[PDB]
């Protein structure tokens, strides 16, 4: 500002980044050679600090390249990084090779997620099984998976302890008529030889994110016992025995049908996403999608609903065309039924080529209630959002009375005071509920009933009740997302 | 006593438009035996023949009859400032505008002032026990 | 010759409760599909009955264009039908009921979804497969909600002489 130049006006810029209103937390496991101090929140920047601070090829590093990669701007990224267990074991896979090559051609394969994909040709022909396996000299660095390159057998152990490392499902092209010249005489063998065993119960979440608001919660691990303790962390914050924080996390759940329901344990905090036992990405890279695409990015609006092919489309996820849907007719009505959420493919082809997956229904894991009744009242999560909102902004609006005079007993104010009574507040609090409708609520049943104000000398008995505290009770409605209208078809064939 | 026919509180908000200037909602008192009145239907009809009628845009008005705060410049009673009224009659009906505008003042000798105001919707509160919604 | 000089033929015709009923907690609704019909010696055929009912399940089971929004959609659902550029009859295919959006109160909505409605059934008339098509909606409350589709319909063989307007054509159908 203050320069040479002197002018009538002078200016001052400060930094390119302001959208801080909006937070993330994204939590995972992380390898020997990170630097981040495990168990403390850390602000996480672009990718260039990636790698180095949280190690090659982590659990927590693949999440939040997604993460970033989907929010491109917007929203502002936080790092929960945690260390494997005491006795963590390492999965161990094994992709034999056999035959002699003796034809030129190339082999390509994938894996995991289309980033990691590889494509070598075939040194020449009559190469054998040994001078063939170059593949490990292919591998990325950022595959979760380190190769050993054994002779004759490629070896791949994974990176982070526990059950995380217990999901694979390779595709190939070493047989068929695909010839993208392929080298006739190869094929591969997939087989596992050892799963994970032990992952970590952190506890000590009232510690480390303490009074600090977050949006939303990302949870990489697939530990029923780590995603509870999640669940109970985020209920605190919005308890009614201090100030909210408010909040909302995602979670995965693989395997068999039969599996997957039984971990319905009916939260309205988390919003659980089914997953089939033979999904060809790994798992946590699409749920880190999923939160990220409904982190705010784009749900600055809370009325905003994160479904359809075009608001919920997981773009940075490719994934080649299964052979079956995996998720059969009858078992996807079932899960949307239980509070599941479904996803699959926005394109049609059964050729194996390669599509992008997006979501079915936005719905949180609600059912029954306190009183064990059925409603969904918290069905859609834009309930959550909206709730939040309401409260916040409801907050505001009441702050005008803070330290106005207040008239009980006789309510004829006197010329020239400024004050107010119980009915003028009653009064000014509906006319702002009124103007909301179509931002917050829908039209009142009973807008004379729904709202009510009692001075706090009608609540308790004679001299008990406190000079200046009002009970404020009020029922609201979010917005109706539609409605059913049965039709019925006449061509009356006979005329007049 | 529901059954009396008067005004028990009326409370203004001044907002000077120049300046930014906000006042709490002082409280005044009436000049004479008038009392306001009030139209809340934003919508007006007209006659055609043989029943029908038309519809015009119109707007909800208030006429507030209102002695001067001795602490308040004139002007702003008149069409220089914004305007945020409440009503509370001896029966109980509270009637609340926000965001009216005078419209066509006439001269006033400073004490007494008959405010004509304009606003998009007009919010009543009917005693405990209406039938409307 | 015989008087049964008409050779126009009848193809297959969308039906409803072709494959039955899906019921649910909420009701039972139709699932309209191709009806199979089977002789005394396997040789299954398909159905070709209700040719305009037919027709309007189509016109109303589909998406349309959507309409520009300056944020723009997905080139997946962008809507409507790529078979419909090389028909001359200057129309698009579908029906745009299921694009409509929440304004202000329920009334309303349900207001407009009716002039879709109407809307959309009106290419029936310019094909010319029936005379006249009219829709009559009812609000009785929050969760209830009727609506009932009247087409009108001409016999194969003309009757009546003297008609104020004209007789359709494509008739042979008789619906």
């Amino acid at each position: 500002a203050l320069s040479d130049g002197f002018v009538r006006l002078c200016i001052d810029p400060s930094l390119n980044f302001f959208g801080e209103g909006c937070k993330i937390l994204v939590e995972g496991q992380i390898t020997d050679d990170a630097t981040a101090a495990e168990n403390v929140v850390t602000c996480v920047n672009s990718e260039l600090d990636l790698v180095e601070r949280f190690g090659q090829g982590s659990v927590l590093t693949e999440s939040l390249r997604k993460v970033f990669c989907m929010c491109k701007s917007g929203v502002s990224v936080y790092a929960l990084p945690r260390a494997d267990a005491a006795a963590a074991v390492s999965a161990v896979y094994t992709l034999t090779v056999t035959g002699t090559a003796l034809t030129d051609g190339r082999v390509q394969l994938y894996m995991g997620e289309a980033e990691y994909s590889l494509d070598i040709g075939v040194d020449e022909g009559d190469t054998p099984t040994q001078i063939a396996a170059k593949i490990v000299a292919a591998i990325s660095p950022d595959f979760p998976y380190e190769a050993t390159a054994a002779a004759g057998v490629i070896t791949l152990t994974a990176r982070n302890g526990g059950t995380i490392g217990n999901h694979l499902s390779v595709i190939y092209t070493n047989l068929g008529s695909c010839t993208s010249v392929t080298p006739e005489g190869v094929t591969v063998a997939f087989a596992q030889t050892t799963p994970g065993s032990v992952n970590p119960e952190p506890n000590d979440y009232a510690s480390v994110v303490n009074e600090c608001c977050f949006a939303v919660y990302v949870l990489s691990s697939d530990d029923t016992d780590w995603q509870e303790n999640l669940r109970d962390w985020i209920r605190s914050a919005w308890d009614c025995s201090k100030p909210q924080c408010f909040g909302h996390g995602y979670v995965f759940n693989k395997g068999t049908l039969g599996q997957v329901l039984a971990d319905g344990d009916n939260s309205a905090e988390l919003s659980r996403l089914a997953l089939p036992t033979t999904y060809p990405v790994l798992p946590y890279l699409t749920n880190a999608a999923y939160g990220a695409l409904s982190a705010c990015s784009t749900c600055e609006n809370p009325e905003l609903n994160v479904q359809g092919q075009t608001y919920g489309l997981l773009s940075c996820i490719n994934m080649p065309e299964s052979c079956t849907p995996g998720w059969e007719f009858t078992e996807v009505t079932q899960l949307q039924n239980n509070g599941f959420v479904v996803s699959g493919p926005a394109t049609t082809s059964g050729q194996g080529n390669f599509t992008s997956p997006y979501i079915y229904n936005d719905v949180t894991n609600y059912l029954r209630d306190e009183k064990n009744r059925p409603n969904a009242t918290f069905r859609d999560a834009s309930s959550r959002r909206l709730a939040a909102a309401t409260g916040v902004a409801l907050a505001t609006f009441l702050q005008q009375f803070n330290g106005l005079a207040v008239f009980t007993k006789n309510t004829n104010i006197k010329t020239g005071i400024i004050g107010t009574n119980l009915r003028l507040m009653l009064g000014k609090i509906r006319k702002w509920a009124s103007d909301n409708v179509g931002v917050l609520f829908s039209e009142f049943d009973n807008i004379n009933e729904d709202i009510q104000l009692v001075s706090d000398f009608d609540v308790q008995p004679k001299c008990v009740g406190q000079p200046g505290v009002f009970h404020l009770n009020m029922r609201y409605r979010p917005p109706v997302r539609g409605a059913r209208i049965n039709v019925n078809l006449v061509p009356a064939l006979f005329d007049n | 006593c529901n059954k009396q026919n008067g005004v028990k509180n009326i409370l203004i908000t001044f907002t000077h438009c120049d300046t930014g200037e906000v006042i709490g909602p002082i409280s005044h008192e009436q000049p004479d035996d008038t009392l306001p009145t009030y139209k809340t239907c934003a919508w007006t009809n007209t006659a055609l023949t043989n029943g029908a009628v038309m519809r015009s845009a119109s707007n909800a008005t208030m006429t507030l009859p209102v002695v001067r705060d001795p602490r308040v410049p004139l002007a702003w009673y008149q069409g220089c400032a914004q305007i945020d009224a409440q009503v509370e009659k001896f029966d109980g009906t509270v009637m609340t505008l926000t965001e009216g505008a005078v419209t066509e003042p006439e001269e006033s000798d400073g004490r007494a002032v008959t405010m004509t105001i304009i606003a998009a919707e007009i919010d009543e509160l009917l005693p405990p026990g209406s039938l409307a919604a | 010759n015989f008087e049964t000089a008409d050779r126009r033929k009848r193809f297959w015709t969308t039906q409803v409760a072709a494959c039955g009923q899906s019921s649910d907690d909420c009701g039972d609704c139709a699932r309209p599909g191709l009806q199979l019909l089977c002789n005394g010696e396997g040789r299954i055929t398909i159905a070709t009955d209700n040719y305009v009912a037919g027709l309007a399940l189509n016109i109303l089971l589909t998406d349309a264009s959507k309409a520009d929004t300056g944020c723009g959609w997905t080139p997946g659902n962008r809507g409507g039908f790529w078979g419909d550029s090389f028909r001359s009859d200057n129309m698009r295919s579908g029906s745009k009921i299921r694009q409509v959006t929440a304004r202000g109160s329920m009334r309303e909505t349900v207001a407009l979804i009716r002039a879709y409605a109407i809307d959309d059934l009106k290419k029936l008339v310019a094909y010319g497969v029936a005379k006249s098509v009219d829709v009559d909606l009812t609000y009785q409350g929050s969760n209830k909600i009727d609506m009932t589709i009247m087409i009108q319909g001409v016999d194969g063989n003309e009757s009546r002489v003297g008609l104020t307007g004209e007789r359709i054509a494509n008739a042979w159908v008789w619906s």
